[PDB]
């Protein structure tokens, strides 16, 4: 054997074990979710409060790309930042040449190809993050989820991290119960509930909630963070559901 | 990374030997024997082709003996493909010298540069060495007739008579026995053939399994001629010395 | 720089070179030796653009000396001249070409013959019985055409050379402060101190 | 990133073998049989078209390839390796010869260039040897007709007649009995078809056999008229029908 | 480019590639340097398993770096050519810029630096060569003898030997060489050098090479008969 | 094998730790700092009696106000010294002033970790860098292949370092004269050296504000050796 | 500029003026045109100020590195060739320099090298460099003998600069003197032409062209 | 075990062992503390010597007039990272006439450290950093780890026995956060915090190292007799 010691080496199964090992790092990370809605998307993430000494609200994990795309990830946080930095460069050059802001499926492939490239050689390590991202373009709203292998698909709902199975189950209920669609303001509230429900899989340390959203009507197609009254309203909605 | 698969071709053993050079010499010891003998009035180059097939085209063939310029030739022992890389480099090097100085390149200078190339592959670059040993036969107006040999290590030495390839130990003993300094070309021709005939792994030495070449001053007045022997000419010289 | 001459006779090559170094309206030096020994039996005189001349001469000198040490052997005058020509021939199509003209006088020990080569800055080589660079030729060539014979001695050659310098000193506009004369033969290179 | 494999993947073993070259030759042994015979007035090269599936169109896969108008090539071993070698071989014939001399290279020199490419895959960093042996037939004014074999090591030898691949040992013996120096081109095609029948197992017809000749100039295949000196390609690929005609009087 | 770090430290603090290069030097033919009151002599062993040699054309063991400095070596022959070439080029480069030939110390320092560079450069192995560099500084009559080795260290020696069985000949020199009174003449210096090689060589025939360097670019190599006379004289005094 | 820039499980770079073992095999070097100057001394350690000891150069000038002693694979120090001298002279060219001893040492130490897969391995030599400047006065620095440097009142490096360092701990005070320091280096060198200490196998040097960096003669050191022996017998 | 340096029985005299000009504007009257490279080496400056100042101080750094590396003071020949090889690399780029590298070493003795920005390098006994070089030559040549005393040699160097300072519009200010012996260089003062001209006129009786 | 040969290799549980070994170098390093109020931000650092004859290794480095850090682990790696910060702060000033935000300073360090953990040949940085600074959004304290993870905090500590000071600051949180407009008291709290990490050794005059930055205070460092006030 020894097929798992080097990246880009096929095993006798036809598998790249190094990429599968990177997935383990993602499974170890905190929970993050994405919810596709009527005219946009909503993102939410779990921030573990390691200590009282952490400044609340000041360790921001969700990242914006361009002015219309949001990205959140689970696993190795630095690897996620590297991927967003590339995402920003890809979006910049697209807008430079083609004038229009990068469409979400176009953006999805730019990341996909870049992550896939890091499975082709033994001189690089695969990415240790699953990235949930999306936004609003000319064709409407799109939500995507990208994995260490470079694999990505479009999603109605997406989840990754330590509480992915709990979150996936909760997402599947929303899709079934709302076939016509979910509203942006509803999706924010639901996102809070699902993070609080997914926190049961990480309940030693208490946590801080962080939400963002892109919506054609609510945010005018741009990515914004949910703060203040709208955030506290979403927290209260979630607190009421766990009890 | 790729460290895992690196053979490290250019390192020393604990005994202070270069593994790859030693193994390349082991490769060469299985190649057809080539002999060079230097006489007072010329040089002989004799070489045994590697186990021939009856359907091999013999007359339009070149395996062992190569021309470097009008005054220098080489006998090869090892990988032919490797030898041709080095031969074309040597051919070019000769022309660079002629272009620069308007004089044919001195034999040793050509030999040194070709040997320096081989040396480089043993010290840096991480590539395998060339699996080739040469016998250089040539003439220039400083030292006259000269025989050299070079091997994968990049080390070269001069000789009166020398063999490379298979059975060099037995061949060198026979040459050391019958060689003398006042020898003529025609005598050296006979020694070269007689030596191959006894050291060969074949049943009997025939015209079709040999390559032969002389470098005489047997042209007209003070000039050197290279003769690469044709098949029929090897057949005749083999009868003339009574081997067949 | 300015005046460099060369005469090949029966058994030697004689090179004469002006001593003046002028810059603007001032003769800065009147004892300049415009030559370098390339090997024991090869001498090169030079003339041309300031700086380039000595830089080129010394660069050739270094290369020929390097060859001698490497091979423990002296290159023939013909071989040295070809090397020099090729270097100038490369130079002319460089970003900044060497603007140097040279004469190479040597004694070939294998042939036992003296040899004189004239090479301009373009890399134009010719073997000659007598040679010159610059405006010097316009006076000396016609003079040598008349008085030169191929079987002359070294003493006859020096007298022939005195005739050239006298003509130059009479008809040339500039004061070149006389010449340093050197002889190349079977015994090597030596300088005539009283000219 | 970047190619960190700057070191040789083929190296000498203690016994003096070059392992990867030996293993490449082993791949050639597994390959389908191909042969070549030299006549007085021409050269024939042939091989079996091993079909990967009966749904596959074996006409689209050419094992015998034109390199120049007077030079052709066939192989045994790995097909993909052969295909890229043909591309490189065609290009080198132009870049390193025709664009210099205004004419096509002679057989021996084109062969020499291909050998060089295969030798470099034996010594350069981060590559394996080519897994093919080539047979190259061709004609040129000053050497006449000629046939060459090129191995994974980069070695090449001229041949009166030879075979490579699966059943080469038997096929070479068959050719020794039949080959003489007075063979006309048609006689050589006949012997080629006989020799190939021994190694082929399934169907033996113009659709499963691929055969090309180097013979007389073909003015009808030139594509233009007006220049007397240009008389056409000596390389011709025999059609499926032309093979079946010769299989009746077999 | 090939980048691999071949020369690296081991747990005990040794660089094995540098140490294995010293083993290559130990395999090489013996070389000895002895400096007298007004000269330096370089002696070299030549192995006699090679008959039918052509000594006219075969590379000599002692090489001229300039007209006033010489270099002998022990170890891999092919490696020595690369060092000699570089040294010869630097010698001419020094004359060109400083307008003065190299000192023996400077030339040694350069060669030693080249050797050192190959012990901490990626993709290369160390030189399997130790050198003895001898000569006289320009306009100086004090003899100079320096040694270098694969690691890069260099030092001056009153007398030194390198190569196979060098520990035997070093033992000889250590009791036979007086610092207070070095060999006063050329004959004395050559004899002590030949004596020291005769402890190791075999026959004093075509096995010993001797090169004598004197001040002001005066270097000459002895012939067979000239050396054989020293061999004949030493043996007759020995039978006592 | 394994990467050149690999961390051990304890959090140390393998190659740096292995180069430190090479330095322990090196010959001893001692440095002491006083208000009157800084003294640098080394064990020459000739491998054979035929070797001319005066050619062993283990103490070295960097500038007029900065000197340097070495221990370990001394061949590796040549390019470090070459860099140090260039750094010192270059600073004088750019700023028309002497360069601070600390800034010189920092510049040399920047070379240290420039290895990996830059050079192929760390340096196998440690340096003692002594000097004076107007701001911080007389200074002694110990520069390692880890890229770290400490200032020292006194410091020993090499094979007899841990024994010599323990002796320096007792003997050093803030009022030591230059003469007292010279003797102290000789005393401690004689203790840890294998062969008997004399003017030929040991070498002294100092740096003072007034006269700058000086390597002592074999005659001057010989007298300080005689003065040292007499003082130890006098009680 | 006017700068000179000559060789004689007692070593080397070096004399320069102190004027700097930008066209017809007199920019400075107090410019140091002698660069002290070490206790035994001097460098004179003529041409572009920045070019000369920059590269001659740089030359000093290269000489310091030579004596650190070689444990020996650099020769005048080697020092001059460092500068001449440097400017040759910039040949055509537009550097403007006429310099003189003066110094004494054991192997050479007193030595003067002329080095300019088109790459000329000449050893010699007497050189005058600058816009007023011809004026200095006139006085210096006509009064030069090898056997001059140190006192007389200092005066002749001073008097030659004064001659040029007077006639050449782009020379003046003050005279800076230097004597170079086996022991090193010695500075022999700054001499303002304001006072020096009248002092020399009165005492020597020369400069009769001028209204007294 | 078999997966710690280089940084490019993941373990079967998804760990990067070379990154974890670099983290171990920080734990061996001397303790250093960081804390802040609303007006000021303070660094306290215990310096370490080789012996009584040596100097004490300097732990604190200035990056700009408004920013700097303390170190724990490989000092040369801190010198490389600090020098990078010095350039980034300086780029922001020259090009945008803008003081670099402490938060961006962290994002830049994170991305620089990360690249060394995903390529063959390189190695992770072997040092942890506490970055303090005062910018347009008041005082800030950051914790850098060579895994790439940067975290903003009210207070923290890194190095050997850092858990003691980290617990104390967790208790004292409510008190020291409101020490506004009083530098000496915020230092006193930081000195008392680092004291909870001491064993057998106490804070002496050439042992302690304090650094402060705030509203009307540039980033300055105190050593020697200037810290005698706080013992
Ligand atoms: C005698 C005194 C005169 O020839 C000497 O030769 C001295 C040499 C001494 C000073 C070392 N030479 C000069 O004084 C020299 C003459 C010169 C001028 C310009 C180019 C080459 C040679 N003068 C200078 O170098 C002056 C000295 C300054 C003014 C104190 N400098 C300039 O002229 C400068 C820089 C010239 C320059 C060179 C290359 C590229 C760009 C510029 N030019 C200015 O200051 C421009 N000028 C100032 C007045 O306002 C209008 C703009
Ligand atoms: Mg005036």
């Amino acid at each position: 054997t020894g097929y798992d010691l080097s990246n880009s080496v096929f095993s006798p199964d036809g598998r790249n074990f190094q990429v599968e090992y990177a997935v383990k790092a993602v499974e170890n990370g905190t929970t993050s979710i994405g919810i596709k809605c009527n005219d946009g998307v909503v993102f939410a993430v779990e921030k573990l409060i390691t200590s009282k000494l952490l400044v609340p609200q000041k360790n921001v994990k969700i990242q914006v790309v361009d002015r219309h795309i949001g990205c959140v990830y689970s696993g190795l946080i630095p690897d996620g930042r590297h991927l967003v930095n590339r995402g920003r460069e890809e979006a910049a050059s697209f807008k430079k040449l083609y004038k229009t802001p990068i469409p979400i499926p176009a953006f999805a492939d730019r990341l996909g190809q870049y992550v896939q490239a890091h499975t082709l050689y033994n001189s690089v390590r695969p990415f240790g993050v699953s990235t949930i991202f999306g936004g609003v373009d000319k064709n409407g709203a799109h939500l995507y989820m990208l994995e260490p292998s470079g694999s990505y698909w479009g999603y109605k709902g997406a989840a990754t991290g330590k509480g992915r199975q709990s979150a996936k189950a909760e997402l599947e209920k929303l899709v079934d119960h709302h076939p016509e669609g979910l509203s942006a303001r509803e999706a924010v509230k639901q996102a809070a509930k699902i993070i609080y429900l997914a926190h049961e899989d990480n309940k030693e340390k208490d946590f801080e909630l962080e939400i963002s959203w892109c919506s054609l009507s609510e945010t005018n197609g741009l990515h914004k963070f949910v703060k203040g009254d709208l955030l506290q309203e979403a927290i209260d909605f979630a607190q009421k559901e766990i009890n | 990374g790729s460290r895992r698969y690196d053979s490290r071709t250019t390192i020393f053993s604990p005994e202070g030997r270069l593994y790859q050079v030693e193994y390349a010499l082991e490769s060469i010891s299985h190649a057809g024997t080539a002999i060079g003998i230097m006489a007072s009035d010329g040089i002989v180059l004799a070489a045994e082709r590697k186990v021939t097939s009856t359907l091999l085209e013999q007359d339009t063939s070149t395996e062992k003996l190569y021309k470097l310029n009008d005054k220098i030739a080489v006998a090869v022992a090892g990988l032919t493909a490797d030898a041709e890389i080095l031969i074309n480099t040597a051919r070019i090097h000769a022309q660079n010298y002629l272009k620069t100085y308007n004089e044919d390149i001195p034999v040793e200078i050509l030999v040194r540069r070709l040997s320096d190339i081989k040396q480089g592959y043993t010290q840096h670059g991480g590539l395998r060495p060339f699996g080739v040993s040469f016998i250089y036969a040539g003439y220039d107006d400083r030292y006259g007739y000269q025989l050299y040999t070079s091997n994968p290590s990049g080390n070269y030495t001069g000789w009166k008579a020398i063999s490379v390839g298979a059975n060099t130990s037995a061949a060198q003993t026979l040459l050391q026995m019958d060689y003398k300094d006042d020898m003529k070309v025609d005598d050296a021709i006979e020694l070269a053939l007689k030596t191959l005939s006894k050291t060969t792994d074949s049943s009997a030495l025939t015209y079709d399994r040999l390559e032969f070449a002389t470098i005489r001053k047997g042209a007209n007045d003070g000039e050197v001629y290279q003769k690469i022997f044709k098949p029929q000419e090897i057949k005749d010289i083999l009868v003339k010395t009574g081997i067949t | 720089m300015d005046i460099i001459l060369g005469i090949r006779v029966q058994d030697s090559v004689i090179l004469a070179s002006s001593k003046a170094v002028t810059r603007g309206i001032s003769v800065l030096k009147d004892s300049d030796d415009k030559t370098r020994q390339l090997s024991p039996h090869t001498l090169m005189s030079f003339a041309g653009e300031a700086g380039d001349t000595v830089q080129f001469a010394e660069y050739i000198q270094a290369n020929i000396q390097l060859y001698s040490i490497r091979e423990d052997y002296e290159l023939s005058p013909q071989a040295v001249s070809s090397f020099v020509r090729q270097e100038l021939a490369k130079s002319i199509r460089s970003r900044r070409p060497y603007q140097v003209n040279v004469l190479i006088g040597g004694y070939d020990k294998k042939k036992n013959k003296p040899e004189l080569y004239q090479i301009d800055y373009l890399g134009t080589k010719v073997e000659l019985p007598y040679g010159a660079h610059g405006y010097s030729g316009f006076y000396t060539f016609s003079l040598l055409d008349h008085h030169y014979r191929p079987d002359m001695t070294t003493e006859e050659g020096l007298d022939l050379l005195k005739l050239c310098v006298q003509e130059l000193e009479k008809r040339m506009p500039m004061d070149f402060k006389g010449v340093i004369v050197k002889i190349v033969d079977k015994d090597g290179i030596r300088q005539v101190d009283d000219f | 990133m970047t190619d960190r494999y700057s070191f040789s993947l083929t190296t000498f073993s203690p016994s003096g073998k070059l392992g990867q070259i030996d293993y490449a030759l082993t791949a050639v042994k597994q390959g389908v049989t191909s042969l070549g015979i030299k006549a007085t007035n021409g050269v024939v090269i042939a091989t079996e078209k091993k079909s990967s599936s009966p749904l596959a169109m074996s006409e689209t896969l050419s094992k015998v390839s034109l390199l120049t108008p007077d030079i052709g090539a066939v192989y045994s071993g790995m097909g993909p390796d052969y295909r890229v070698l043909v591309d490189k071989s065609r290009k080198v014939a132009h870049t390193s010869y025709k664009r210099i001399y205004g004419e096509y290279p002679p057989t021996k020199l084109l062969v020499s260039e291909v050998a060089k490419i295969m030798q470099e895959a034996t010594q350069s960093g981060g590559v394996r040897p080519f897994g093919v042996s080539l047979l190259i037939a061709g004609h040129d004014e000053f050497n006449g007709f000629s046939l060459y074999q090129v191995d994974p090591s980069g070695s090449y030898f001229p041949w009166k007649a030879t075979a490579i691949g699966k059943g080469s040992v038997a096929a070479k013996t068959f050719l020794e009995k039949r080959w003489n120096d007075e063979l006309e081109l048609e006689d050589a095609i006949h012997i080629a078809l006989l020799t190939l029948k021994e190694s082929v197992e399934g169907e033996f017809n113009g659709d499963t056999i691929e055969l090309a000749i180097i013979g007389d100039e073909n003015p009808d295949l030139l594509g233009y008229t007006g220049i007397p000196t240009d008389k056409g390609p000596r390389f011709r690929k025999l059609t499926s029908q032309e093979i079946n005609d010769r299989l009746e009087a077999l | 480019g090939y980048d691999r770090a071949l020369s690296i430290f081991s747990p005990d603090g040794h660089i094995f590639q540098v140490e294995y290069a010293l083993e290559a030097v130990k395999r090489g033919t013996c070389a000895v340097g002895v400096k007298g009151k007004n000269c330096v002599v370089l002696g070299c062993e030549r192995r006699s398993t090679l008959k039918l040699q052509d000594t006219r054309i075969t590379p000599s063991k002692v090489s001229k770096i300039d007209s006033h400095v010489v270099l002998s070596f022990s170890g891999l022959n092919a490696d020595s050519r690369i060092l000699i070439e570089k040294a010869r080029v630097e010698a001419q480069s020094h004359r060109l810029t400083l307008e003065d030939p190299v000192t023996v110390e400077y030339l040694t320092r350069y060669v030693a630096g080249v050797q050192q560079r190959y012990t901490q450069s990626g993709g290369v192995r160390p030189f399997g060569v130790s050198t003895l560099i001898a000569g006289f500084d320009p306009r100086d009559d004090e003899p100079k003898l320096y040694q270098t080795e694969p690691s890069g260290i260099y030092s001056s020696w009153s007398a030194q030997t390198i190569g196979r069985n060098s520990k035997t000949v070093r033992e000889f020199l250590e009791k036979n060489y007086d610092r207070k009174e070095p060999p006063a003449t050329v004959e004395e210096c050559v004899k002590l050098t030949v004596r020291s090689l005769l402890e190791v060589v075999q026959t004093g025939a075509k096995n010993i090479e001797i090169t004598v360097v004197k001040p002001d670019s005066d270097i000459v190599a002895l012939s067979s008969e000239e050396i054989n006379q020293y061999v004949t004289q030493i043996e007759q005094e020995k039978q006592e | 094998d394994r990467g050149v820039s690999t961390f051990s499980p304890e959090g140390r770079l393998f190659q740096v730790e292995y180069s430190l073992e090479a330095i322990k095999l090196g010959s001893t070097a001692i440095g002491i700092a006083t208000k009157e100057g800084v003294v640098l001394g080394v064990e020459k350690r000739a491998t054979s009696p035929l070797l001319e000891s005066d050619s062993i150069e283990k103490i070295v000038e960097i500038d007029r106000h900065i000197g340097c002693a070495m221990s370990g694979l001394t061949a590796d120090a040549r390019s470090m010294i070459e860099h140090a001298r260039t750094a010192a002279v270059t600073h004088n060219l750019y700023y028309d002033e002497d360069i601070n001893v600390e800034s010189l040492t920092q510049s040399v130490c920047d070379l240290a970790l420039r290895f990996g897969e830059l050079m192929s391995r760390p340096f196998g030599v440690a340096l003692l860098i002594a000097g004076h400047d107007a701001d911080d006065g007389y200074q002694l620095f110990h520069a390692e292949p880890s890229g770290t440097f400490y200032r020292y009142n006194a410091k020993a490096i090499g094979s007899g370092s841990e024994g010599a360092q323990a002796e320096l701990l007792n003997e050093w005070h803030s009022s030591l004269t230059l003469k007292e320091a010279e003797l102290l280096v000789l005393k401690i060198l004689k203790q840890v050296m294998e062969e008997k200490l004399d003017e030929n196998n040991a070498q002294l040097s100092c740096i003072t504000k007034q006269d700058g960096f000086k390597i002592y003669d074999n005659e001057k050191t010989a007298e300080l050796i005689k003065e040292l022996k007499e003082k130890e017998a006098a009680e | 500029t006017t700068t000179l340096a000559f060789r004689f029985q007692g070593g080397i005299i070096v004399a320069v003026d102190s004027r700097a000009t930008a066209g017809n504007w007199v920019a400075s009257q107090t410019v140091k045109k002698v660069i002290e490279i070490n206790p035994f080496l001097l460098g004179t400056m003529a041409g572009g100020t920045a070019d000369c100042q920059f590269w001659e101080t740089w030359l000093g750094s290269q000489c310091r590195l030579h004596e650190l590396r070689e444990k020996e003071r650099i020769s005048v020949a080697a020092a001059s060739k460092i500068l001449s090889n440097l400017v040759y690399q910039y040949k055509g780029a537009g550097l403007s320099m006429g310099t003189m590298i003066c110094g004494y070493t054991r192997k050479e003795g007193p030595t003067i090298y002329y080095v300019d920005s088109d790459g000329t390098r000449l050893k010699g006994d007497i050189f005058c460099v600058g816009s007023g070089q011809t004026f200095a030559y006139g006085v210096l040549d006509s009064n030069y003998k090898w056997d001059l005393s140190v006192e007389d040699a200092l005066y002749l160097g001073k008097r030659s600069i004064l001659a040029a300072a007077h006639r050449d519009a782009y020379s003046g200010g003050s005279v800076n003197l230097y004597h170079v012996t086996e022991d090193g260089w010695i500075y022999h003062g700054n001499h303002d032409v304001g006072e020096l001209f009248w002092k020399v006129k009165e005492e020597e009786g020369s400069f009769n062209n001028v209204i007294g | 075990n078999n997966y710690d040969g280089d940084t490019v290799t993941f373990s079967p549980t998804g760990r990067l062992f070379q990154v974890e070994y670099a983290l171990e170098a920080i734990k061996q390093g001397s303790v250093t503390v960081g804390l802040r109020s609303n007006t000021h931000a303070v660094l306290v650092a215990l310096k370490r010597n080789a012996d009584e004859l040596s100097s004490y290794q300097k732990k604190i480095i200035k990056c700009d007039e408004h920013m700097g850090l303390s170190l724990a682990g490989l000092a040369p790696d801190a010198r490389v990272l600090s020098n990078y910060l010095r350039q980034q702060c300086n780029y922001s000033s020259l090009v945008f006439n803008r003081k670099l935000a402490v938060e961006r300073a962290g994002h830049l360090l994170c991305d620089k450290a990360q690249k060394n953990t995903q390529s063959y040949g390189g190695r992770p940085y072997g040092v942890g950093l506490l970055i303090i600074g005062y910018d347009k959004s008041g005082a800030h304290l950051l914790e850098f780890q060579p895994s790439g993870n940067v975290t903003e905090l009210y207070g923290t500590a890194i190095g050997a026995r850092s858990q003691g000071a980290k617990t104390y600051l967790e208790r004292t949180l409510d008190t020291f956060i409101k020490i506004d407009g009083n530098p000496d008291e915020l230092i006193k709290a930081g000195v008392e915090a680092i004291s909870q990490s001491l064993r057998d050794e106490s804070l002496t005059v050439d042992n302690l190292s304090i650094a402060i930055v705030g509203k009307d205070t540039p980033f300055t460092i105190y050593d020697g007799e200037a810290v005698a006030k706080y013992i």
